[PDB]
Formats: structure tokens, C-alpha cells, sequence
């Protein structure tokens, strides 16, 4: 999903970590070919990547405008605790209460189902 | 957010 | 009138984008291998990927005039307000009581005399 083309200095991008949860950061391209260091919002030490390492672990980060952006089936990570960093892998849906809304939707998550803002959604690959 | 003072 | 349109997002554009603080920021187009999203450089730098449809609606062109003939009262503009800060504020230019500055009242209430070069074009109904 992400080209190769587009991991220049700062690119955003959530990556997933030691959790199986994704985490928002940005793209540090090192002056040797190759290699990226990835720089997490919040966290401390970074961890140096490889191109074929980033283009496969790493999707950009991208908020959708609003819950038209987002019909039933659209796959999703959402914030949760307003503590925690981590995203949570899910499939936005339409339950009982999807009875005009712009700013939030249902997330039903892999791990069930929470009512989310928009501005904490980030799209994921449908193949995710 | 705060703004210069004139 | 620095609306932006789809054909001239491209590579190194200089926009005006809206951050959650009614406030605007310098920024600069960034096209992606993806067509229809953008990441937008702006002003340190930090980015944001924005959908085509979202900079069409939020952003406008970073237009900076050479001179004041242009800015007469009613102008709707933005500026630096201080040289310390990379933020925009939206206003109209005013009549006073100059080529190289004009007397802007701002939206939140702030009027002040700001260069020229420190002033960017905005569309009237912005």
C-alpha cells in the first residue's frame, strides 16, 4: 500500500508493534540506501528498517473527513482509551443506534462493538 | 492558543 | 481567486490549509503514488494526508501580493501576525486615516497595520 516512491522524511504512517496493535508515527529516511527509522507520537529508542521491512509492516495514516467516508464494511483502527496510544483493528458497521451523525461511527473490533468519533479513525487496507 | 500582544 | 483546483495539485504547490484552530498554516503539496491523496507539508514541518476532495474544500493557494494597489478596503485576506508564530489569521483590510502595508481587522477581534509581504491573498467568501 505504501510505495516506495512516497517514504520520504516525515511521511505518516502507523506501524504495528510487539502487540499486534498499530501505533502513529512518521517516516526518518538515514543517509545510508535502505534503511528508515520510524519516529512514534509519544514512544524513546526507534527501530531502524529496511525498505522490504517498512513497505510490509507499515500503511499510511489517514483520517477520514467524516462518516460518509465511512459505509459499513470500511476496515478501520480506532484510539480507545484516551490514555493509550494504540490503535485497534476493526470493521465499521451499522447497529440499532445508526438511526445523520457526521462525527462518529460504530466500530465493530476484531477483539466488540464501540461507538467511535471520526477524528479518532484511521483507514486501514481493506485486506488488513 | 495564545496570540503576540500589541 | 486562490480556490484550488484539481489540475494544479501537483508536486511543490504552496497551499494555505486550516489546522483545528480556525487558524491558517503554509504548507506544500506532497503527491503520493496513490492518486487522489496528498500529504501536505506544513509549517517545524509536519504532515497530514488529506484527500483530494478535503483540499479542494480546506486549502487555497498561498498567494503573496507584490504590493497594496491591489488590497483596497474589504480585502479579504490572512497574515502573520508576529514573527514569532507560523499562524495566518483571517480578516479585511480596512481604510485608515502606504504601498508596502495595509490596516487589516481580523475575525477575532485584533486590528493591526501588517506589510505587505507578511499579508496572503484569501477568496472574499472564505
Amino acid at each position: 500500500t505504501i510505495h516506495k516512491e512516497d517514504l520520504q522524511d516525515g511521511l505518516p504512517v502507523l506501524i504495528p508493534k510487539e502487540d499486534s496493535l498499530l501505533y502513529a508515527g512518521s517516516v526518518r529516511t538515514l543517509q545510508p540506501p535502505d534503511i528508515y527509522s520510524i519516529v512514534i507520537e509519544g514512544e524513546n529508542r526507534q527501530r531502524i528498517y529496511s525498505l522490504e521491512q517498512l513497505l510490509q509492516e507499515a500503511v499510511l495514516d489517514v483520517q477520514p473527513q467524516s462518516s460518509r467516508y465511512l459505509p459499513p464494511g470500511t476496515r478501520v483502527c480506532a484510539y480507545w482509551s484516551q490514555k493509550s496510544r494504540c490503535l485497534y483493528p476493526g470493521n465499521v458497521v451499522r447497529g440499532a443506534s445508526s438511526d445523520e451523525d457526521l462525527d462518529s461511527v460504530l466500530v465493530e473490533f476484531d477483539d466488540d462493538t464501540g461507538h467511535i468519533a471520526v477524528s479518532n479513525i484511521r483507514l486501514l487496507p481493506p485486506d488488513f | 492558543h495564545r496570540k503576540v500582544l500589541r
